[PDB]
């Protein structure tokens, strides 16, 4: 998962 | 947004699109290109190429559970880029390119277009 | 193989399934959530999810143009991981992550069930 | 485009  | 992104998503999304390919579930379509058959999911092909998108638009076509392609299209190269559409992969090889950049072309697949057309370049 | 690979395909198919989506083309299911429905593809939500995978794969389910879900899923929280699916981007907030984490669990999406449970601990 |  990452900040977009 | 604040959202959070799960990179592996769409990739993990298409890998399972094609396994239902594979066992031929929820398949609504049979494209025939000259003596050969392919089974596909209207939705994938429209989401790959320009052709399939107006076709599965159109009011009546978007019923359709066969379509015919123009008796000029190679199935071999069709097959290359059913498979491209459902993994992102290519098998674009120098016995392939003509028929591959034909078909994509005919498809309206640009981006496959694209790299046919550089590595024709290279070659010549 | 000696295919070349497109990085951008999986992503670019996504996004035109969800345009699909958002124009209500070729969806072929509506699922229920109390008194919220919710227009998809069953092929996109066997993608995503373990328990739809089960639903359309069954040989009388496969064949329904609405789906029930339980009553004690939340609609805002069912509405939250159809858009993920779509998208790969997650709005998890602190006055969602709980209905979130439920429905994922409902859903079997294990990845957005790990993310909750890693989001919730970090917040004890 | 790349070499997987
Ligand atoms: O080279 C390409 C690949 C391609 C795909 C599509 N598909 C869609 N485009 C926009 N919205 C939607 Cl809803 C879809 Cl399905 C249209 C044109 C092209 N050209
Ligand atoms: O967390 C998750 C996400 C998910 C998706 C699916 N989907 C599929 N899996 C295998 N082959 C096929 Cl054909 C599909 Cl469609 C099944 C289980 C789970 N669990
Ligand atoms: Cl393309
Ligand atoms: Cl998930």
């Amino acid at each position: 998962w990452v900040i977009p | 947004d604040s959202c959070i992104q799960f990179t592996r998503h769409a990739s993990d999304v298409l890998l399972n699109l094609n396994r239902l390919r594979s066992r031929d579930i929820l398949t609504d379509v049979v494209i025939v290109v000259s003596r050969e058959q392919f089974r596909a999911h209207k939705t994938v092909l429209m989401a790959c190429s320009g052709l399939f998108y107006s076709i599965f638009t159109d009011q009546l076509k978007c019923n359709l559970s066969v379509i015919n392609l123009d008796p000029e299209i190679n199935p071999e190269g069709f097959c290359i880029l059913l498979d491209f559409m459902y993994t992102s992969r290519l098998n674009l090889r120098e016995g392939n390119i003509m028929a591959v950049m034909a078909t994509a072309m005919y498809l309206q697949m640009e981006h496959v277009v694209d790299t046919c057309r550089k590595f024709i370049k290279a070659s010549e």
